[PDB]
């Protein structure tokens, strides 16, 4: 059992001071820790440059965006005034043409003819006829109800119906004197919402943009919420490098023991 | 300048009163007044008065002198004949001079009493000028009473009544009033003489301001200030006239003015109104403010 | 007694690296790196951190999962960006407008906090391996991440494109559906059907009920005028049938009385041409007359519309000033001076002599087996 | 009264001879004390512009290939001179019978 | 001057001066009333037998009183051949007219209300009766070829406005040549003979406005320098707005 | 000298008309120069005339038109040509009317 320390001692007794050089080394490795991070801190040009770009590809719309989606924002209220020449002359040709509406065609035509024949209703209902029965049977109309003398000039008359003698006009003040008036209430009346979606458009073209709101600009914050969570790692390079800096003394208590 | 202007009218008035007055007017009043003082005429009757007076005034009555030369020319002729003998024949001038005044001039003298006033004394000098010249143009004064005798046979004693008209020629001292009128009538002689044309210093005569001393002037240089424009109004008055020369003048103005008159002329008269174009042009964007923001801002 | 201590602390004295490093996980894995094929390589153990500033390429596979990780971390936002917009609903509305002093500086210290913990909360295989960085560091996992900085966030900005033109799709309306609508209704169909019409029914529904003659409707006064004509129109018609009318017809005073008995069934429900015909509007016309005056509004609808686009379009200004002013986001070392100035002075130089006697008696401890 | 006739007659001949030849010899003052003006007037201005209102169309280079021209410029010119006049009279009033 | 004067002093004679001048030889029917009372040296500067009757008309005129007829004539008794036109002023209608010889001797008596001045009981005031004014002398009234006709330039100029005017010497005029007189009116045209520089602003601006545009457009308002043939070229692109309303109006 | 024969004057007729009659002929031989008169301001619209509507008339009635002959076959033309970039945008506003 002797023969083991013979065994042993020739290949254990070649680590030396070498093997434990991490106190000769240590000055390389108080500003190491730093060496790794300057290497990072070297990547500023580049780390100061990829957090702009990233701030800069959805800032890449700054004419198209800001400076294009607040001036119709400009020329929205306070040009109501002049809104014809700052924003309109691009929708010049589409919001007369569209006002004018195409619905002309099938309104005016030969009227001559129609006042004589044509702007009279047609009769839809035949009830004219329901005295016809009662009509022909004079025997109980004259003979059997009787109600009547030489008195009942207006009486008798007056007693099936007399209330509604007074409330019988209901649909006058189109009868006459409503003429003139022809000139503009064509598209008010009937077709009163003739043109209510030219600006409803706008809104909703205004508004197409909701394939992409749903991310917006929530990716953003979250782009720099996570590439923060990426590159934040010397966290823990400052309490455990200390270790191999402060702790190292430690090793000098092992021999505290045989000393 | 107006000297020009009298070259033939003063050849019936000029010649009209001194032709005939020279010899009843005053000329016996000064020959037999001058007796006081005879000194000039010793040294001029003796050729003056009746020689040197043959190239003016014997030369009036030269048509007829011929026929009648020695009518009252015998009184003066016939004394010459004698200068050889002169200095013994000289008391009979005043006796053949007689007969002239009491034949020839008879009638002539009782006109010429004013004229022979101051020279009946003094006949003398009076009787000898007249023999030089006085008997020379009664010669011509004589042609009426010797005519009588002859032409007018049928009618010699008959006429002397009518003859009133032509008893003028002896008795010839008041018949200024022909020319004295005349020269109104035919003021337009001169001003020279009694009459008057070549009167004003404005616009006749003395119109120097351009006119007159001018007009001399327009026949060699002055003319020339503005009649060389027709030259240069080739383009203009020197074709003007020639409406063919008019027209080649558009032709041969062509470099200034053809295209004007030829081109453009039968258009000029209805291009003008093409001004309001210019205002169409610029008068449709006014409504680029306020229609559609103003569709019921009101 | 004590004498048996010695003899087997002479081993534990002469492995000193073998856990002066250990719990320096930033060290450990580099010395482990090198240390384990051999004893020899046990020199890299404060040249570890050094080994470590040389496993780049060893950082590079740590920092390959965080390649794919933040790809990944991107393209979880893109499959679903609702959870991402679950917690960021507010931030397509409010970012500008409500979280204004949150992302000026701080906003990759909190607006990580706000979102990170709810944001595990709902994409929850994004933040468990976020934090995995620091037990690496700049050893191998911060620096090998900052050499591929750009790739994650030109990566991610391949799938910004696609919403960074949100500002392009009002861009769109702004200017270039200003220029689009010229004669979109005049030349790309004529007489118009295209689809690209919506807003037209209101019409469709009642105004196709009298689409024939004219005076009925381009005269509208003399319409209902002569439309309640069809009612005065019978007068002719009554007198038709007067012949049939003599049952009754026998004295003077015999119709008098017959006017209501009669006329109890002629007048019956025959109004339909009057007040029907005019009932569609009319309705309309007894609720809806002050919006005639307040019919500016109506028109002024484009005219308002944007100015809440403004909040929205500002905030698209101003997101930028909550990206471009947080110039921080990849700059990581911004906290980390702090950091840094924990170990100016706790990085202490004491161990490169003093200690260096004890690796020293290490070094004379690997050869005291023999006795 | 004895020349009475005679007194105007001789002197009425004699003075239309005169009447004749220096009257309008001296006419020819008028020619140029009221022409001299225009001496001063019309002759200076061709001097000075007539040769000059050739000169003019220097600038106008191209006007004075009109005038040369005149042999075919009553149809390319006027092509180009009457089609823009013939721009007004037929626009006023062809379009009169649209109110027919 | 005077040819006023033969219509001035002329109506006094038929109406006013009936009695004064017109016919004084008429006038000793009213010699009773005319000639003592103030026709007496009209009368006796007028008549003839009857001009020396001065004191014996108011006893001795018995027989006039049927002479009126032949007694008018008895006007000029001295100028016995002037007498003819007082037999026609019993017609007021033409004695008023023939009076180029009846005024003339009548003179005396219309305007020299005091006829008796010595001279004009023969004569028609003409010679020496009118020595009041010393131009008024027959003399001097010739004097008019040495003075009066000849001022500056201003009375010729004052009557050739009208070409009617040459009455006095016309007569070397208008036997052959009176187209001078025809041009008399002329000079009233053209007055200013020398200045006449009116002409200086219309005929000028002929012209000179030509050279001056030459110098004012400056190739702005005049931009004609090499287009003019270069406009036929083009012309029915811009034309093509007045076929619109004749491609649809046609 | 009308007034001072203020009692004979009616006989002065004579001295009347033969007071111009003897510069009648005066007026006549310079109004034979005003024969020319004529030539120098009369017949001056003769020469004017062809001095001007084939020389300067013209020349003057079509060069003043040369303010609108080009301003209606340039006006209308060459600013329509140089300036086509607003010609064009601007009529789209109208043609909607």
């Amino acid at each position: 059992l002797s023969a083991r320390n013979l065994q042993m001692n020739g290949v254990l007794g070649r680590l030396a001071s070498t093997s434990q050089e991490l106190a000769h080394y240590h000055s390389g490795e108080e500003d190491g820790i730093y060496l790794a991070y300057s290497d990072f801190h070297a990547y500023l040009a580049g780390d100061s440059a990829c957090t702009k770009e990233l701030n800069q590809w959805f800032a890449k719309q700054l004419d198209t965006g800001p400076y294009r989606l607040v001036a119709e924002e400009g020329k929205s209220k306070c040009s109501w005034v002049s809104l014809d020449d700052t924003s309109n002359m691009l929708r010049d040709l589409e919001k007369s043409q569209h006002q004018r509406v195409a619905e002309l065609q099938r309104l005016r035509s030969i009227f001559g003819t129609s006042e004589r024949q044509w702007i009279e209703a047609q009769v839809e209902n035949a009830k004219q006829q329901a005295i016809l029965l009662t009509l022909k049977s004079q025997v109980t109309s004259v003979e059997a109800h009787i109600h009547f003398d030489l008195h009942s000039l207006r009486r008798k008359h007056a007693d099936l119906v007399e209330e509604i003698s007074t409330l019988y006009q209901k649909e006058e003040k189109l009868l006459s004197e409503t003429i003139p008036e022809l000139c503009w209430e064509l598209a008010q009346l009937q077709d009163t919402y003739i043109l209510q979606g030219d600006y409803d458009l706008k809104v909703m073209r205004q508004e197409l943009y909701i394939s992409k709101q749903k991310v917006f600009i929530n990716h953003l914050v979250n782009q720099l919420a996570r590439h923060q969570f990426l590159k934040l790692a010397c966290q823990l390079e400052k309490k455990n490098m200390l270790g191999a800096f402060s702790l190292l003394k430690v090793i000098e208590s092992e021999l505290q023991g045989y000393l | 300048m107006t000297m020009d202007r009298e070259k033939e009218r003063e050849l019936e008035l000029e010649s009209a009163m001194y032709t005939n007055c020279l010899l009843l007017g005053l000329d016996p009043n000064v020959i037999g007044l001058g007796a006081s003082n005879g000194t000039p005429r010793v040294g001029l009757f003796r050729h003056s008065n009746p020689k040197l007076g043959e190239q003016l005034l014997y030369f009036i009555l030269s048509s007829l002198r011929g026929p009648a030369q020695s009518s009252k020319d015998f009184d003066k002729v016939w004394p010459i004949f004698d200068s050889a003998q002169s200095r013994d024949f000289r008391k009979v001038v005043q006796a053949i001079i007689s007969e002239l005044e009491s034949q020839g001039a008879l009638p002539r003298s009782n006109s010429r009493v004013s004229s022979l006033a101051t020279c009946c004394g003094p006949r003398f000098v009076e009787l000898l000028w007249q023999l030089s010249l006085h008997a020379l143009r009664e010669v011509h004064r004589r042609t009426f009473p010797a005519d009588v005798a002859s032409n007018p046979l049928p009618s010699s004693l008959t006429d002397v009544s009518f003859s009133h008209a032509a008893t003028l020629l002896p008795v010839t001292k008041a018949r200024i009033v022909l020319e004295r009128r005349r020269f109104l009538k035919n003021a337009e002689t001169a001003v020279q003489r009694q009459a008057m044309w070549s009167n004003l210093a404005h616009e006749m005569t003395a119109e120097f301001r351009g006119l007159c001393a001018e007009e001399a002037y327009l026949q060699q240089e002055l003319e020339k200030l503005n009649d060389l424009r027709n030259k240069v109004k080739q383009e203009g008055e020197v074709w003007d006239d020639l409406v063919s020369s008019s027209s080649q003048n558009s032709h041969l103005v062509s470099k200034a003015t053809r295209l004007w008159d030829s081109i453009m002329a039968r258009k000029g008269q209805h291009e003008v109104l093409a001004s309001g174009p210019i205002e169409d042009l610029i008068a449709h964007r006014e409504h680029r403010y306020r229609i559609s923001g103003s569709a019921l801002l009101a | 007694a004590y004498d048996q201590q010695c003899d087997e602390a002479t081993r534990i004295f002469a492995e000193y690296h073998k856990r002066l490093q250990v719990y320096v996980n930033q060290a450990n894995d580099a010395q482990r790196s090198v240390n384990s094929s051999n004893e020899v390589l046990s020199s890299l153990s404060a040249n570890s951190e050094r080994e470590a500033v040389y496993s780049t390429v060893k950082g590079t596979k740590s920092a390959d999962d965080v390649i794919l990780m933040e790809t990944t971390r991107e393209r979880n936002i893109r499959i679903v960006c609702d959870l991402l917009a679950s917690r960021m609903i507010e931030r397509i509305r409010n970012s500008f407008p409500a979280y204004e002093g949150n992302g000026i500086c701080s906003l990759p210290e909190l607006e990580t906090a706000k979102l990170g913990f709810e944001y595990d909360g709902e994409i929850t295989d994004e933040m468990k391996t976020v934090i995995v960085n620091s037990l690496r560091g700049p050893p191998l996992l911060l620096q090998a991440i900052a050499a591929y900085t750009l790739r994650i966030k030109t990566l991610i900005s391949r799938e910004m494109e696609k919403i960074d033109v949100r500002a392009d799709a009002e861009m769109l309306r702004y200017k270039f559906e200003n220029n689009r609508v010229t004669d979109n209704s005049s030349s790309d169909v004529s007489s118009p059907s295209n689809n690209q019409l919506l807003e037209r029914q209101k019409a469709h529904v009642q105004q196709f009920l009298a689409t024939e003659d004219a005076l009925n409707k381009a005269a509208e006064a003399r319409d209902l005028c002569h439309k309640f004509i069809n009612r005065l129109h019978g007068s002719a018609d009554t007198a038709t049938h007067s012949f049939v009318g003599g049952t009754t017809q026998s004295g003077s005073n015999l119709r008098q009385f017959e006017l209501d008995v009669w006329g109890k069934e002629r007048e019956a429900a025959g109004l339909r041409a009057s007040l029907n015909t005019l009932l569609s509007e009319i309705q309309r016309l007894n609720k809806l007359c002050a919006e005639r005056k307040e019919a500016e509004d109506s028109l002024k609808k484009k005219w308002k519309k944007i100015e809440e686009f403004d909040a929205r379009r500002s905030e698209l200004e101003t997101i930028y000033t909550t990206l471009l002013k947080a110039n921080m986001d990849a700059v990581a070392f911004w906290n980390q001076q702090p950091l840094a100035a924990r170990e100016y002075a706790s990085a202490t130089v004491i161990p490169a002599s003093e200690v260096v006697v004890d690796i020293s008696n290490s070094a004379k401890d690997f050869i005291e087996k023999e006795v | 009264i004895a020349r009475a006739e005679s007194v105007m007659y001789i002197q009425r001949l004699t003075s239309e001879e005169t009447l004749f030849n220096v009257w309008h010899a001296i006419s020819e003052l008028q020619d140029h004390v009221t022409r001299q003006r225009i001496g001063l007037q019309q002759l200076k201005l061709e001097i000075k512009l007539n040769s000059l209102l050739n000169d003019q169309m220097v600038s106008l280079e191209d006007w004075a290939t009109l005038e040369r021209d005149h042999v075919s410029s009553l149809v390319g010119a006027i092509s180009d001179l009457e089609a823009n006049t013939l721009r007004l009279p037929a626009t006023g009033g062809t379009k009169a019978d649209t109110e027919s | 001057m005077a040819a006023k004067q033969m219509e001035e002093i002329q109506k006094k004679l038929r109406l006013l001066s009936y009695p004064r001048a017109n016919a004084p030889a008429q006038s000793l029917l009213f010699a009773g009333m005319e000639r003592y009372a103030l026709l007496e040296w009209l009368f006796f500067k007028l008549l003839g037998d009857k001009s020396p009757f001065s004191q014996q008309n108011l006893q001795g005129d018995a027989g006039v009183r049927d002479e009126e007829t032949v007694r008018i004539q008895y006007l000029a008794e001295i100028a016995k051949f002037l007498g003819i036109t007082p037999t026609v002023d019993i017609e007021a209608i033409q004695g008023h007219g023939t009076y180029e010889d009846r005024m003339e001797m009548l003179r005396n008596i219309v305007d020299l209300v005091e006829a008796s001045l010595f001279s004009d009981n023969q004569e028609w005031s003409i010679d020496e009766q009118v020595a009041k004014d010393i131009q008024l002398i027959d003399a001097i009234a010739e004097r008019q070829s040495l003075i009066f006709s000849e001022e500056c330039k201003l009375f010729p100029a004052d009557v050739q406005i009208q070409s009617i005017y040459p009455l006095p010497d016309v007569s070397e005029l208008e036997t052959k040549l009176s187209e001078q007189a025809k041009i008399l009116s002329n000079l009233q045209q053209k007055v200013d003979d020398l200045a006449a520089k009116h002409a200086y602003n219309p005929d000028e601006e002929y012209t000179e406005v030509e050279s001056q545009l030459r110098a004012r457009l400056e190739s702005f308002l005049e931009t004609a320098r090499a287009f003019n043939t270069i406009y036929t070229k083009e012309i029915r692109p811009w034309t093509h707005m007045m076929e619109v309303p004749q491609l649809h109006g046609f | 000298v009308a007034p001072p024969p203020s009692q004979e004057e009616l006989q002065s007729f004579a001295s009347s008309n033969g007071e111009r009659g003897d510069d009648l002929i005066r007026v006549l031989r310079e109004l034979s120069v005003v024969q020319r008169k004529i030539a120098d301001l009369q017949v001056e619209l003769q020469g004017r005339k062809d001095d001007k509507n084939v020389a300067h008339l013209t020349h003057v009635g079509e060069m003043q038109k040369k303010i609108e002959t080009l301003s209606r076959i340039t006006q209308i033309l060459k600013d329509v040509i140089q300036n086509k970039d607003r010609i064009i945008a601007r009529l789209q506003q109208p043609y909607s009317l």
